[PDB]
């Protein structure tokens, strides 16, 4: 499935957050 | 757009870095 | 007479009549008797030929397109029993579609030891209806009676009689000169004398002398020492359920055939041991062995060219197959499971091996049981193995769970472009064929070349797993040139057992269970990797990567193969407790039944269940009647290698352009009552208010100790069993007889309202006249402390009263009698 | 007029930037154009140089490693037409290593006359959707455009400039937002157009100062002379290239200069067809005393010596090097690493060669399937030979499928072995032709025939389906066999069948079965007998397991051995679209029936699952199921049918109220072959008014207060009346009723009351049918004496 | 394998079209 | 006969070339 | 590795030489 | 002529400077 909304939120969190999660 | 690259066809590993700080 | 003539076995007569003369001396036609292939034999060829000794047909009598013969009087006029030892389609006699066979010729055979008769589409067989089929067999089974020339009455049947002993069909006869010796219908399979005289069980078919085993024309149970022995001494094996054969006999058969060298089971000599048993080389006994067990299983035609499921289905019931093999497998999308079901238990082959035209394969892990080729059938050049035409043969068997030491024969690897010689090296080293100094013809011009078995492997330097998304970043791979790397190809699939891989997948074309992911290569500085877009929580997956690099005509390769990791998705909230089925098994007990969550996300620690009293409604007291698309990855979307070829061509084009340019450019120096359900799917909620609805909550909690990670509420309203036992009108109807005969009806409300009472039924009746019924609304009931008997008549009144609750009506009260005088 | 400045040549621009001064005078770059090594170039260093020049470039242009220059307007908006007479790696347009160009600025080049476009290495570029390549491309060469920012999500190409769009899309075509797309008449722009948007003189290419004015053009597609764009010129003006002519003095002066040994690289210009050219073509040589091209002793072409005894050609840039050659003094190596559209140029440029000194090697065939440019090439000298004594090498030939004709093109191999490996697109017949036409000698060499012709199906013999038979899943065909030089060399015949919707299916090239997206293969063993019409009349096979009413494209192909002889080619058959016989139309699905009125019922169902042939009709029957009569007396106190043809619904009317009706449905594809009657049921709407009591409520008023009530039974009860609700009422009391049972109704012709209280009494009677039920009789009165 | 009884006879009648009928 | 041939096993063209006489 | 032809080769070579004035072919 | 050395082998610094002077 595509990264949308909550999925997108979680995906960015997995990517950014290591340096500050930015949507 | 982030949704254009991800919600319409999934994004890549290096893609979300652009939309992240 | 116990078979006074020659014991001659069965035969399939074709274009010949000489063996019929042997039948004259013959008493037993051992086995079957087939008359077929009469494409040049005419009725005049066969004439009336008698056999003064013939008594048996151990098997079924098959007649097929016998253009010869004019009747059954021509052949076999003397016969005693059609032994039911062996049948044909469960028919101990098959006479199928033969022209030029009109009459019959026998009167003595009134029995078949067991079985049936297939009289199907007879063309001229007369005198069929004249004989009944229930006097010849033990029981009727599969028996055809239709399609005869006499049931249809398609023959002129002349019956000399029913001697001709006394008992549509005129009489019981077989020919215009042969009548039937009908005997008591008790010698069905045991036969009777040809005078309509039945006898004991020992004698079979015919009995000139009724009793004793030494006077039987034919024996029923067993033959030994010149008498119809009921049971055979163990030295004399029970043979075909009709005789007793010495152990020397069975050993001699065993040695003569080796033909299914004869063995013995339960002191019964048989050609081979029965299924579910195995060889016992003491007395060639058959000891139980369930499933396909190692036995002498000679493959049909000494091999089995397998290209279909059926060809591979012949391995069942056998484990050590005898004969070589030609592997002609082609096609099939994820179908090798059935193969390994049929071949995984096989571990031994007598002959050589051939792999001709096998292409729908990738890796060889199908035989973890085979460890030695007998090589009895040795190919030219002393070869016990022959691999060829394997356009796609990527890898061969391992040496940990699979062993192999070849004793004879060589190895042949030709036209195997996907086969790298390292696997062949392993095969030869462990097997020892090369160790045997045997020149194994290995086409290096086809093996190894046009195949890339590289040593580079990757590993996920960075991992970040969630319940659905798994983020990865492995080590960057850098071949001698930064331009050599051509991206990475990930491969992931579920991991129920941490022993599966793509080579353990379908290993063929079509949709494989394994999924493929591709990742953009880093720049020569980033860690190549991938973040999963979504997965089912609480599920393990095997994941690995195999990168792409530049390849040229020189077979220049640098492929890196990341290792397989079996990682399970993290748990999450459990799904809903499926199917809340709350039913009341009593006025106070309610049984709730449901199913666990679709997604457990860990063991379901408990379930949360509630209930709320849904009592009777208030207005009932007042009621007186007196869009969706595929997202992310695709499992039905294939990728063509032509795209890879064009991509490589384009990349080579660009790189050549670049080098061209560079060399041109530069030149050097110039709340609610509730219960928690733990690991259960049904529960009786005892102790609840009668006739009360109960909106029962249902939640599933896969976590109870750290937190109550419970599913959402599942509300079901279960109403307890209504009780109508208490709607009976209580107390006699006291009559407050006023001056105007107005009887203020004193009847009290029943003990319980049973939910609620909507009205009261008063069947007051003028004694000795038409009955009357009176509806008493609750408002009127309270207003008149019961009701009012107005407009009455002189004389007695019969007054029965029954309340009207919502849980059910009670019972009519006693008819209270008050006599209105005059 | 057309070219104001000097006609400068092309050169390399590296390091310093002083030389750009000269470009301010170069209106025509006669030759290539190359710039490289720009590392000290800032986006501010280019504001200092711009040109009113470079109106036309004869050859390719090269971009390499430059910074700044965010747009293109910082230089000439010129170069309306590029000749592209020379291409770099087949590219007249090369874009590489650009990290500052944000958009496009030039608006003159409307014709890509020659060359391909290589656009790459861009991470800041925009305005690439305003090209309108159809209006720009007068020649296409599969231009490579990747690795650009506009390729990525970059911009929308916005301009105050909708311009002209002849594409399916519609873009505001504008290289820069300020200047729109250069618009020229869509009917006349190759015949010269104008910046004014008017058709120009048909002696010019592209823009012109004035419409239909050769004097006022911008680029000369044909010739330029005397301040006017021309197509003809006097002899003194010898035609130089195809955009102008040049004076004689130029010709003899350059002839004399190139004659002097200090510069022998240039050729002594001669006059040919009143055109001054550098040298003379094949068959001719230099005429120092004549400035012409005279045969030496007849033909005398260029003996083209190959350095290192071999020439490798990979691009048009490389192909243009040895044009006009007939004698080749070396070997050759050819490789096609992608790219296509090449054979036409080979035929037009290098077909003149007729002999080769050395060997030849071919690898990675990717753009050719045949060769025809060499008919004159008949001899291989074999001076340079490969290891293994090879005069030829064939590998990775995954595209080539034809070598040449054998009558028009002959061949003679003096010496050298031959290599033929991994050429599945080239079959064994062509290899045999090499061997025979070339006479190669004829010594067999190590050749992997198992790797050549794998995908090249060259079964020259044929198979034909002699016997035909079929019954609805069973097609038995016994084709005409093929007999190789031996019935045992024969390895069998493979049957190929597949369902076909219409006749467009063809045969396959050949592969082993691994998936589920190819023809269905059935191999038949080779008949090893001597053609006995007693053991095998016609080799064939009966295939089964199909379904009725389905067409199947079918053919067969022979299996043959690898005979070293040029024989044993194999045989094949033709695509036969066999339609399977039709049987059992199958059962209509999901019968539906719902009543919408007392005499109205709606019925539906679904088409049969396997309609074989065509569903010819549907057999439909039904029958009314009246209400059961057992409840009639109890007191609680043939078949009508319709025909359907290719339809799935039905409406039934004219029925009685309520009662049951069950309907069967079975289709029939033939009229016959029918199906299973799909049974459905429905009940019409009951008529509660038909359930109404007929006959009034008679009152046999007697002095004894005995009242006898007679009434009749409803006219059309839904079923029948089970009892009667006789509500005689004393005025001023609660519910009073009489449950008149059937037995009681028959007993008292309805009911009989005996005894009532003084005063008038009213009575209502209601029937009770099975459905709907009766209705209350009107309240009728009878006064009881007071 | 599935050509049995009357179906078998029908199969024999139909299969041999290059020969006569003998069953 | 053919009953044992095709009802029990599969019959072929080459085999049947000697049949249907 | 160090078999550099392309981006790495060019970035290495430019710093190696030519800043001194590149050779003109 | 630079690529035929820098990817074939490791180009010497002198080889690199050959193309710059």
């Amino acid at each position: 499935q595509h990264l949308c909304g909550s999925h997108l939120v979680e995906a960015l969190y997995l990517v950014c957050g290591e340096r500050g999660f930015f949507y | 757009g982030i949704v254009e690259q991800c919600c319409t066809s999934i994004c890549s590993l290096y893609q979300l870095e652009n939309y992240c700080n | 007479h116990l078979y006074p003539g020659e014991v001659c076995p069965g035969m399939d007569i074709r274009n010949n009549l000489t063996r019929l003369h042997e039948l004259e001396n013959c008493s037993v036609i051992e086995g079957h008797l087939q008359i077929l292939l009469m494409f040049k034999t005419r009725p005049e060829d066969f004439r009336d030929l008698s056999f003064p000794k013939l008594i048996m047909i151990t098997d079924y009598l098959l007649l097929f397109r016998v253009y010869g013969l004019e009747s059954l009087k021509d052949l076999f006029p003397n016969l005693t029993v059609i032994r039911g030892s062996r049948l044909f389609f469960n028919y101990a006699l098959v006479i199928f579609e033969m022209v030029h066979l009109k009459e019959l010729g026998l009167y003595n055979l009134m029995n078949i030891t067991r079985g049936s008769v297939r009289i199907e589409k007879n063309n001229e067989l007369c005198y069929l209806a004249t004989i009944d089929w229930s006097r010849i067999l033990d029981s009727v089974e599969d028996n055809y009676i239709v399609l005869n020339k006499d049931d249809n009455e398609e023959c002129g049947d002349i019956c000399p009689g029913t001697n001709c002993p006394a008992t549509q069909f005129v009489e019981r006869c077989w020919t215009h000169s042969h009548c039937q010796k009908v005997c008591p219908t008790i010698c069905k399979s045991h036969g009777c004398t040809a005078e309509g005289l039945c006898c004991h069980s020992e004698c079979l078919g015919n009995c000139s002398q009724p009793d004793d085993p030494t006077k039987c024309v034919a024996c029923r149970n067993f033959y030994l020492d010149g008498r119809c022995v009921e049971t055979c001494p163990p030295p004399y094996y029970h043979f075909q359920d009709w005789r007793c054969v010495n152990f020397s006999f069975c050993q001699d058969l065993h040695h003569k055939c080796k033909c299914h060298q004869y063995v013995i089971h339960n002191n019964k000599c048989i050609p081979e041991c029965p299924s579910g048993y195995t060889m016992n080389s003491s007395n060639l006994l058959c000891t139980p062995c369930l499933g396909p067990c190692p036995k002498v299983c000679h493959l049909l035609e000494g091999e089995k060219t397998i290209d279909s499921v059926t060809s591979a289905q012949e391995l069942r019931g056998c484990t050590v197959i005898n004969g070589s093999l030609i592997i002609n497998i082609r096609g099939g999308n994820n179908l090798a499971a059935e193969l390994e079901a049929n071949l995984g238990l096989i571990e031994e082959i007598s002959g050589y091996l051939k792999i001709r035209r096998s292409y729908a394969l990738v890796s060889l892990s199908f035989f973890r049981k085979l460890r030695l080729i007998r090589g009895e059938t040795l190919e030219i050049g002393n070869y016990s193995f022959y691999a060829l035409d394997n356009q796609n043969l990527r890898q061969l068997w391992d040496w940990s769970k699979h062993n192999l030491t070849i004793t004879q024969g060589k190895l042949f690897f030709h036209y195997n472009p996907k086969l790298c010689l390292s696997e062949i090296h392993k095969m030869e080293e462990v097997s020892g064929t090369k160790g045997r100094q045997e020149r194994n013809d290995i086409a290096l011009k086809t093996n190894g070349d046009q195949a890339s078995c590289e040593n580079e492997l990757l590993k996920f330097s960075y991992i970040r797993t969630s319940f659905d998304k798994i983020l990865l970043r492995w080590e960057p791979y850098w071949p001698p040139d930064f331009r050599d790397l051509l991206g990475f190809m990930l491969f992931y699939k579920e991991a129920p057992y941490q022993n599966v891989t793509e080579f353990d997948g379908q290993d063929a074309c079509g949709s494989n269970s394994w999924t493929v992911v591709d990742i953009d290569p880093p720049l020569r500085q980033n860690h190549p990797g991938w973040l999963m877009r979504g997965l089912k929580p609480w599920t393990q997956y095997a994941i690995f990567v195999k990168t792409l690099v530049t390849f040229s005509d020189e077979r220049r390769t640098y492929g890196a193969k990341s290792d397989i990791i079996y990682v399970q998705t993290d748990a999450t909230n459990p799904s809903v407790p499926l199917d809340p089925i709350s039913v009341s098994n009593s006025s106070s007990q309610i049984i709730l039944k449901w199913k666990p969550p679709s997604d457990p996300n860990g063991n379901i620690t408990h379930y949360l269940v509630f209930w709320e009293r849904q009592a009777e409604d208030s207005e009932l007291f007042e009621l007186d009647y007196c869009y969706e698309d595929s997202a992310g990855e695709c499992c039905s979307c294939p990728k063509t290698d032509s795209q890879i070829l064009k991509e490589l061509e384009e990349s080579s084009f660009r790189k050549t352009f670049e080098d061209y340019l560079h060399n041109v450019v530069f030149v050097p120096r110039p709340h609610r009552p509730f219960e928690k359900v733990v690991n259960k799917e049904s529960l009786v909620i005892s102790g609840l208010r009668h006739f009360t609805g109960y909106r029962i909550e249902l939640q599933a909690c896969n976590q109870d100790t750290p937190e109550e990670r419970c599913s959402v509420a599942a509300y079901v309203s279960a109403r307890t069993m209504p009780e109508a036992k208490a709607d009976d009108i209580v107390g006699p109807v006291t009559h407050e007889i006023f001056e105007n005969n107005v009887v203020h009806l004193m009847w009290q409300e029943p003990k319980e309202p049973n939910g609620l009472i909507v009205l009261y039924e008063v069947s007051y009746r003028r004694y000795g006249d038409e009955e009357l019924h009176l509806c008493v609304s609750r408002k009127h009931f309270a207003l008149e402390r019961g009701c009012r008997l107005r407009g009455l008549s002189p004389g007695n009144y019969s007054v029965r009263i029954r309340a009207t609750s919502l849980a059910g009506n009670g019972s009519w009260t006693e008819p209270t009698y008050f006599y209105v005088t005059d």
